[PDB]
């Protein structure tokens, strides 16, 4: 099938009109980054030689 | 089948029909001595930068 983008959504605007949250919800997004590869050294001429 | 190595005792099941093991990556991790039909573990000998 073609894909969908999402919901489409007439913003409810006008030159008077305004929407203010009347309550909240605290959120815990989790992030997850890569910082180190496992080091390694090879010996080459034991790799190439044996 | 040449190598270098500590050959050691192990506890490694091979089938009767069976003379080397190999690890993942092609290298040789065992073999059956062909007069007493144990299986001895190949590890390589001891090496590392200074
Ligand atoms: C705000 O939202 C929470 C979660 O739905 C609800 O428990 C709480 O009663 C709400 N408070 C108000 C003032 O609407
Ligand atoms: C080789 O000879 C020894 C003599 O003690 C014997 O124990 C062993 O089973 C023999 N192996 C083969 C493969 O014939």
């Amino acid at each position: 099938y073609t894909m969908s983008l999402g919901v489409e959504n007439s913003v409810a605007y006008s030159n008077n009109s305004i929407a203010i949250p009347t309550n909240f919800t605290i959120s815990v997004t989790t992030e997850i980054l890569p910082v180190s590869m496992t080091k390694t050294s090879v010996d080459c001429t034991m790799y190439i030689c044996g | 089948l040449t190598g270098t190595g500590v050959l050691t005792e192990s506890n490694k099941k091979f089938l009767p029909f069976q003379q080397f093991g190999r690890d993942i990556a092609d290298t040789t991790d065992a073999v059956r001595d062909p007069q007493t039909l144990e299986i001895l573990d190949i590890t390589p000998c001891s090496f590392g930068g200074v």
